[PDB]
RNA sequence: GAAACUGCGAAUGGCUCAUUAAAUCAGUUAUCGUUUAUUUGAUAGUUCCUUUACUACAUGGUAUAACUGUGGUAAUUCUAGAGCUAAUACAUGCUAAUCUCGACCCUUUGGAAGAGAUGUAUUUAUUAGAAAUGUCUUCGGACUCUUUGAUG
C-alpha cells in the first residue's frame, strides 16, 4: 500500500513596509 | 543504587534520539510501557524534536491534555510515554497519522500514513502460551496479549492487528524468500528477504538477508521483523526502501 | 447544582462540563469585540475569510471543500455568476457533520450571505434547514463550539439580511419553531 | 553536570624558535602581511602541517582506494574552494607542493590591499578593524578571515562607512560644525 | 448602501457587459485571474498579422534617444475601477522617453492612427550639479548627467528616472515636476535599468 | 524603510496558532520594538495585537537586520489560555504576580513545617502560661 | 478552602573515593534458580443448597485525628486527661444463570419432555501432559475415525 501524499504547505510568507 | 532510577543523562540517553548535548543536563526518560527504554522514542521528542509543534516541554505537556494525540487508537497523557516500532500516533486536529519506522540511517523517522494504513499495526509474535482455563494466547512485541488465536500462529511470525478491536485479521508465517525489516544492531533499519535461518541449539540463531541490491548480510534473530512477502509489503515503507 | 463557581480557584486550566460551557454561552454576535477578519476585503468578504481558513484549518473535510471551490470565489463576479455551485457544496459538506471542519464551512456560509444578500433570499429556505438539522445532529455529539458556530453563523445571517427577513419575520419564526 | 564542549589549540611552537633562518622568516613574512606577532605565522604552519600531514598519508595509499579516493577529493575541494590550490593543479602532489605564502596570501588584509581598496597591508588592517570593509552584505572586522573564490569579488566598502556612502565621521561633522561657528 | 453592495452592483454591471459581449462568460472570468497564476494565459502569435502592420518613424530632436516607457490603465477585477490616476486621465495611454541630452518628455499616444504627440518635458543641465560633493547631498532636482532608463508607475501617479548621475527621480506624471530625490549612496552606483 | 518578512510558516491547530521565523530589515535604525512589530504583524495576519507575540530577535552582526521567533493566536482567549506567563506580563496581558524572595517563603515554609494544626491552642497555651 | 486523616513520594537527585588486588570493573553468558510498586494488554455471571426467624434502596465502633476545653516541663517538629465527628482508614458482609446432549413432533431462522455439568487463592498426595482406495447423493454433500502446545 502506497503511503499518504505529502501536503503542499497551507502558509506561505508575506511582507510589508512602512515609514 | 537502592531502588529503580528516575533520572536520564543526555549523554547516556540513546544516540538515535538525536538530543543536543548543550540544551540541558537531562533527557527524557521514558516510562514504563510496551516498548524497551533503549528502543522506544518517548512523546516529547516525537512532538518537539521531530514534527516540532510544540517548543518546549510545558507545551507539550498543553498538548497532550487537550487530548488531541492518540497512540494506536488510544488517547495518551504521558510526556514520557514510550511510543515505538510499529506505533500508530494520530493528530485528528492536524489530519495526520504517522508510523514509526526506522529509516536506513537507524532513527525514527516522521513517517506519514492513511487513515485506511492506520487502522492496523503489525506485530511480531514474541509468544504463544496456554492461559488459565486452557486459553491460548499470543504475545507480540509491544506488549499485546491477544487470546483465542490462530492455532497455526507461531513465535517469529507476524500478526496484523486491527486497532479498533484489537483482534488478528491475518498473519504472516516466518519463512525464506518473506521480506524483513531489520529492528537491530548495525544493520538497524534495512529491508531484504531472507535467504537462510541459521539454527545452533542452545544460542543465538541467525538469518541471512538479501537486499533488492544484491547485498547480503548475517543479523541474530531477534531484531529480523517479518513485514509481507517480496515486493508487497503490508505496510508502507519510507523513502529510500531501506536500501544500503 | 445549587451553587455555581462563582468563586474562582487560582489554577490556571479548569475542568468544565458541557453543560456549563452551554449555560454561560450567550448568542449575541455584535457583543464580541474582536477583530474580524471580513471586516477587511479585497475582493470579496467570502474570499477574505476563505483564505484565513486554508492556512488555520486543516481537517480532510474542509481541504476537500476548498479544492472544490477555490477556482469559482476568486473574485465576486466569480462568486456571483457561480454562486448555485458555491451554496450546493456548503450544504453538502456541511451535511457530513464533521466537528473538525465545521466551523470554518459554518463561518463561509454566513460570509457568502454577506456577499450577495438579496440573492441569498432563493437560498435562505434551504440555509437555515441545514442549520436546524445540524443543531438537532449536534445534540447527540456533544460540542459547545459547534452550538456557538452554528447559532452565530444564524445570527449573521439575520444580520445581512435584516430587511427582507423583517417584512416577513413570522415566516422567519415559522422555521425556527422546532 | 552539563557535557563538555570541546576546544583545541590552532597553533603549535616550532621546534626550534631561535633558528636564525627562521627568525628571519618569520620577519619577512611579517614584513609583507602586516601579521601582528609569531602567533599567527605558527598558526599557519600549524594548518598547512596538518593538511600536508593529510595529503602525505593518502598519497602513501593505493591508488583507486576508496579512503583516499574519498578524502583527497574532498580535500582537493575545500582547498580550490579557499583558492590556495588552482583549478588546473588538483592533485594531491601539489598540495604537497603549497607554501605557508600561499595561505597568507588569501587573508582578507592582503585581499584588501591587492584590490586597490587600501594604499598599504597595514591600511588594509586598519580599516578592517574600524569596520569599513564588506564581503558581500557582511561586515568583516576580522583581519584574518579566509576569502573564497567567489567572495573575492564583493569585497566593497560597508554602505554605513563613512568611505561607503554613510555621512561623515565624528571629526569631519565636529570640523565642519566648529568650522561653521 | 453598505460598500459591499456598491461592489455588487459592480460586479453586476461587469457581468452584464460581458453577457452582452457575448461557457464564454465562464471562460472569461478565467482569464480576469489568470494572471496571478503564473503560467501563459495569451495565445495570439498566429493570429497576428505582422505584414499589414502599420510602420511609422516619429523624428524626435534630442540626440541618442536612450528608453522609453509606456503607461497603459487597466481595470481592477477587485474594486472595478481603471488605474487612470485622474478622471481626465480615462482611456489616456502615456509615453515616456529620456535621453542623453538629459530631457524628459512624454507623448500621449492613445490614437493608434496618429503619431505620438508630445505634451510635455523637462530638461537638466549643468544648473543641477550638486556643490557639496558628498554622496548623500546629491539630492538637487534635475539631472546633471546622461540619462540612461525611465519608467511609468502602474498607478499611473509617477515617472521614474536615473543615469549615470548616481540619482533616482521620481516626477509627478501630469507635469514632469520633481517630488523626491533619491540618492544611490554609492561612487559608481550608477543605475542602468529600472522595473 | 523597514521591512518585515515571515519565513517557514507553520500552522499548529494542536496550540491553535501560527508559528513563524520573522526576518526584520531595518537600515539606518538602531532596531524594533516589539510592540510595532506586533502591532503589524496583527495587522498583516488580520488578528489582534494581544494575540501576537514575538520573541528572540538578534541584530545580526554589522547591524541592519534581526532574526526572531514570532507566534500568532487564532484567538486572544487561545493566546491567553496557551501562551506563558511571563510573555502574557509582557504585554501587560496578565499582571505580575507579587511574591517574597524564595529565601523568605523557604523559612516561612520551614517555620510552618515546625508547627503542628492550627495553633491557636499553643496561642493560648503561651499565653495562659506567661 | 486553612488544619487533619488517607494515598503517593521521600530508596531518585547531588557529593566523595575511606575500605576493596579475581574483589570491584570491562567484554560475554544464565535464571528450566527468584522478587518486581508502577506503565501497557488481557483476565473473575459460580442458579441452588432447611432457623427465609432474612440489611443490600447498602453493616458496625469492635474509633480516632483535625476541633472544644482542663494541664505538666527551663527547654524540643515533647505531650497527658476528658468531650466530639468522617473514609477508597479499620472490621464485617449479600443480592431467577450458563453449557452439553437431546427423545418426540416438525423438516426449518425450528420448539424442547427429559438425562446431566458448574469460582478463584494456599498446602500436600495422585493422574493426564502421546485398502472408508467403500456406499449413496441433488453431485455438492453425508455416512465411521481423529482430539492438547512449546523448548535443545
Ligand atoms: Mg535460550
Ligand atoms: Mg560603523
Ligand atoms: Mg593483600
Ligand atoms: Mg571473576
Ligand atoms: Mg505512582
Ligand atoms: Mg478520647
Amino acid at each position: 500500500p502506497r503511503a499518504a501524499k505529502k501536503r503542499r504547505p497551507a502558509a506561505k510568507g508575506k511582507n510589508l513596509s512602512f515609514k | 543504587a537502592r531502588g529503580p532510577k528516575k533520572h536520564l543523562k543526555r549523554l547516556a540517553a540513546p544516540h538515535h534520539w538525536l538530543l543536543d548535548k548543550l540544551s540541558g543536563c537531562y533527557a527524557p526518560r521514558p516510562s514504563a510501557g510496551p516498548h524497551k527504554l533503549r528502543e522506544s522514542l518517548p512523546l516529547i521528542v516525537f512532538l518537539r524534536n521531530r514534527l516540532k509543534y510544540a517548543l518546549n516541554g510545558r507545551e507539550v505537556k498543553a498538548i497532550l491534555m487537550q487530548r488531541h494525540v492518540k497512540v494506536d487508537g488510544k488517547v495518551r497523557t504521558d510526556t514520557t510515554y514510550p511510543a515505538g516500532f510499529m506505533d500508530v500516533i494520530t493528530l485528528d486536529a492536524t489530519n495526520e497519522n504517522f508510523r514509526l519506522v526506522y529509516d536506513v540511517k537507524g532513527r525514527f523517522a516522521v513517517h506519514r500514513i492513511t487513515d485506511e494504513e492506520a487502522s492496523y499495526k503489525l506485530g511480531k509474535v514474541k509468544k504463544v502460551q496456554l492461559g488459565k482455563k486452557g486459553v491460548p494466547y499470543v504475545v507480540t512485541h509491544d506488549g499485546r496479549t491477544i487470546r483465542y488465536p490462530d492455532p497455526n500462529i507461531k513465535v517469529n511470525d507476524t500478526v496484523k492487528i486491527d486497532l479498533a478491536s484489537g483482534k488478528i485479521t491475518d498473519f504472516i508465517k516466518f519463512d525464506a524468500g518473506k521480506l524483513v525489516y531489520v529492528t537491530g544492531g548495525r544493520n538497524l533499519g534495512r529491508i531484504g528477504t531472507i535467504v537462510h535461518k541459521e539454527r545452533h541449539d542452545g544460542g543465538f540463531d541467525l538469518v541471512h538477508i538479501k537486499d533488492s541490491l544484491d547485498n547480503t548480510f548475517v543479523t541474530r534473530l531477534n531484531n529480523v521483523f517479518v513485514i509481507g512477502e517480496q515486493g508487497k509489503p503490508y505496510i508502507s515503507l519510507p523513502k529510500g526502501k531501506g536500501i544500503k | 447544582a445549587k451553587q455555581r463557581q462563582t468563586t474562582k480557584s487560582s489554577k490556571r486550566y479548569r475542568y468544565s462540563s458541557f453543560k456549563a460551557r452551554i449555560d454561560d454561552l450567550k448568542i449575541e454576535p455584535a457583543r464580541n469585540l474582536e477583530k474580524r477578519v471580513h471586516d477587511y476585503v479585497e475582493s470579496s468578504h467570502f474570499l477574505a475569510s476563505f483564505d484565513q481558513w486554508k492556512e488555520i484549518n486543516l481537517s480532510a473535510k474542509f481541504t476537500e471543500f476548498a479544492a472544490e471551490i477555490e477556482h469559482d470565489v476568486q473574485t465576486l463576479p466569480q462568486i456571483l455568476y457561480h454562486d448555485k455551485k458555491i451554496f450546493n457544496s456548503l450544504v453538502s459538506f456541511i451535511n457530513f457533520h464533521d466537528e473538525f471542519s465545521l466551523q470554518p464551512l459554518l463561518d463561509l456560509l454566513a460570509q457568502f450571505c454577506h456577499d450577495l444578500g438579496p440573492d441569498f433570499l432563493k437560498f435562505y429556505e434551504e440555509a437555515i434547514k441545514t442549520l436546524i438539522n445540524l443543531l438537532d445532529a449536534a445534540i447527540e455529539f456533544e460540542s459547545s463550539n459547534v452550538f456557538e458556530w452554528g447559532f452565530n453563523c444564524l445570527a449573521y445571517i439575520f444580520k445581512y439580511l435584516s430587511k427582507f427577513l423583517v417584512k416577513k419575520l413570522v415566516l422567519t419564526c415559522d422555521l425556527l419553531i422546532p | 553536570p552539563r557535557a563538555p564542549r570541546t576546544y583545541s589549540k590552532t597553533y603549535s611552537t616550532p621546534k626550534r624558535p631561535y633558528e636564525s633562518s627562521r627568525l628571519d622568516a618569520e620577519l619577512k613574512l611579517a614584513g609583507e602581511f602586516g601579521l601582528k606577532n609569531k602567533k599567527e605565522i605558527y598558526r599557519i604552519s600549524f594548518q598547512l602541517s596538518k593538511i600536508r600531514r593529510a595529503a602525505r598519508d593518502l598519497l602513501t595509499r593505493d591508488e583507486k582506494d576508496p579512503k583516499r579516493l574519498f578524502e583527497g577529493n574532498a580535500l582537493i575541494r575545500r582547498l580550490v574552494r579557499v583558492g590556495v590550490l588552482s583549478e588546473d593543479k588538483k592533485k594531491l602532489d601539489y598540495v604537497l607542493a603549497l607554501k605557508v605564502e600561499d595561505f597568507l596570501e588569501r587573508r582578507l588584509q592582503t585581499q584588501v590591499y591587492k584590490l586597490g581598496l587600501a594604499k598599504s597591508v597595514h591600511h588594509a588592517r586598519v580599516l578592517i578593524t574600524q569596520r569599513h570593509i564588506a564581503v558581500g552584505k557582511q561586515i568583516v572586522n576580522i583581519p584574518s578571515f579566509m576569502v573564497r573564490l567567489d567572495s573575492e569579488k564583493h569585497i566593497d566598502f560597508a554602505p554605513t562607512s563613512p568611505f561607503g556612502g554613510a555621512r561623515p565621521g565624528r571629526v569631519a561633522r565636529r570640523n565642519a560644525a566648529r568650522k561653521a561657528e | 448602501e453598505n460598500p459591499a453592495d456598491k461592489r455588487r452592483r459592480l460586479a453586476k454591471q461587469y457581468l452584464e457587459n460581458l453577457k452582452s459581449e457575448a461557457d464564454i462568460i465562464a471562460s472569461r472570468l478565467k482569464e480576469d485571474v489568470a494572471e496571478q497564476q503564473g503560467r501563459v494565459f495569451r495565445y495570439f502569435g498566429d493570429k497576428l498579422l505582422i505584414s499589414e502592420a502599420k510602420q511609422s518613424f516619429t523624428r524626435v530632436g534630442e540626440n541618442n534617444l536612450t528608453c522609453i516607457s509606456c503607461f497603459q490603465p487597466v481595470l481592477n477585477k477587485y474594486t472595478f475601477e481603471e488605474s487612470s490616476n485622474g478622471d481626465k486621465n480615462k482611456g489616456r495611454l502615456f509615453a515616456y522617453t529620456v535621453s542623453k541630452d538629459l530631457q524628459l518628455t512624454k507623448y500621449d499616444i492613445t490614437d493608434f492612427s496618429k503619431r505620438p504627440k508630445k505634451l510635455k518635458y523637462a530638461k537638466g543641465g549643468a544648473k543641477y550639479i550638486p556643490t557639496s560633493k558628498h554622496e548623500y547631498e546629491n539630492t538637487t532636482e534635475g539631472h546633471y548627467d546622461e540619462i540612461l532608463t525611465v519608467a511609468a508607475s502602474p498607478d499611473g501617479k509617477y515617472v521614474v528616472t536615473g543615469g549615470r548621475d548616481r540619482k533616482l527621480i521620481v516626477w509627478s506624471t501630469e507635469s514632469l515636476s520633481p517630488v523626491k530625490v533619491i540618492p544611490t549612496k554609492d561612487r559608481r552606483g550608477e543605475v542602468l535599468s529600472l522595473a | 524603510a523597514v521591512t518585515i518578512r515571515t519565513r517557514k510558516v507553520i500552522s499548529n491547530p494542536l496550540l491553535a496558532r501560527k508559528q513563524f521565523v520573522v526576518d526584520v530589515l531595518h537600515p539606518n535604525r538602531a532596531n524594533v520594538s516589539k510592540d510595532e512589530l506586533r502591532e503589524k504583524l496583527a495587522e498583516v495576519y488580520k488578528a489582534e495585537k494581544d494575540a501576537v507575540s514575538v520573541f528572540g530577535f538578534r541584530t545580526q552582526f554589522g547591524g541592519g537586520k534581526s532574526v526572531g521567533f514570532g507566534l500568532v493566536y487564532n484567538s486572544v482567549a487561545e493566546a491567553k489560555k496557551f501562551e506563558p506567563t511571563y510573555r502574557l506580563v509582557r504585554y501587560g496581558l496578565a499582571e505580575k504576580v507579587e511574591k517574597a524572595s524564595r529565601q523568605q517563603r523557604k523559612q516561612k515554609k520551614n517555620r510552618d513545617k515546625k508547627i503542628f494544626g492550627t495553633g491557636k491552642r499553643l496561642a493560648k497555651k503561651v499565653a495562659r502560661r506567661n
